[PDB]
């Protein structure tokens, strides 16, 4: 079982008519892929985990 | 190489290569839908890409 | 834009915008642009400039 | 004796030649007739578009 | 926008490799 760390949700601005409310996962880390070999996505996926740290503090 | 037996008329010889195929769909939010194809064996030509 | 359309909305669902840049905009004409999607167009009956 | 009164005029000019840097000449953003540079046994295509 | 360029030049004859 295996879930790595998936891509954060992020509630959106919602105008001024209510209370916030919502979320989806970002559109600002989708990519092409078949493109990079395994030394590249070493990289791509602990430049992922880093966020995460970045996020929950 | 292959021997087929002569025949009069024109006809084709259909080899098929079996592969992968896959397709992943993802829709992260409303009204947006995303999709990406996998085929490994034929990817850099043999098969139209 | 419909003919004799002086209006067209656009929505764009709720994603960030990371990163963003500006805008640009111009109007073309449906006969003048095919589409690069396809491989071949048999509506794209027009050899001028794109 | 009334087709020697018949009057003519030039045909419209149409210059065809190819397009501004060969545009079209090639298929770019199709995703039916993507290009394709990869490495000769990784089949990995370095090229996506898009 | 149009434009959108940060390609440019920024620039024994060796040191050590």
């Amino acid at each position: 079982m295996s879930k790595e760390i998936p891509t954060p949700y992020m509630w959106s601005y919602q105008p001024q008519m209510g209370l916030a409310a919502g979320a989806a996962q970002d559109y600002s880390t989708r990519m092409n892929w078949l493109s990079a070999g395994p030394a590249m996505i070493s990289r791509v996926n602990d430049i992922r985990a880093h966020r995460n740290q970045i996020l929950l503090e | 190489n292959f021997e087929v037996d002569p025949m009069d008329e024109s006809t084709l010889l259909y080899v098929v290569f079996e592969v992968f195929d896959v397709v992943r769909v993802h829709q992260p939010h409303r009204g947006v839908i995303e999709a990406v194809y996998l085929r490994t064996p034929f990817s850099a030509g043999n098969a139209t890409t | 834009i419909p003919a004799n359309a002086t209006n067209v909305p656009i929505s764009i669902p709720s994603r960030n915008w990371a990163a963003f840049r500006g805008w640009s905009f111009t109007r073309l004409k449906t006969k003048e642009t095919p589409s690069l999607g396809s491989g071949f167009d048999p509506y794209f009956v027009y050899s001028g400039s794109i | 004796e009334i087709n020697l009164v018949q009057q003519s005029m030039p045909n419209r000019p149409n210059y065809i030649g190819f397009r501004d840097n060969f545009i079209g000449l090639m298929y770019y953003n199709s995703t039916g007739n993507m290009g394709v540079l990869a490495g000769q046994a990784s089949q990995l295509n370095a090229v996506v578009d898009l | 926008d149009i434009n959108f360029s940060s390609l440019a030049p920024r620039h024994s004859d060796i040191g050590t490799s």
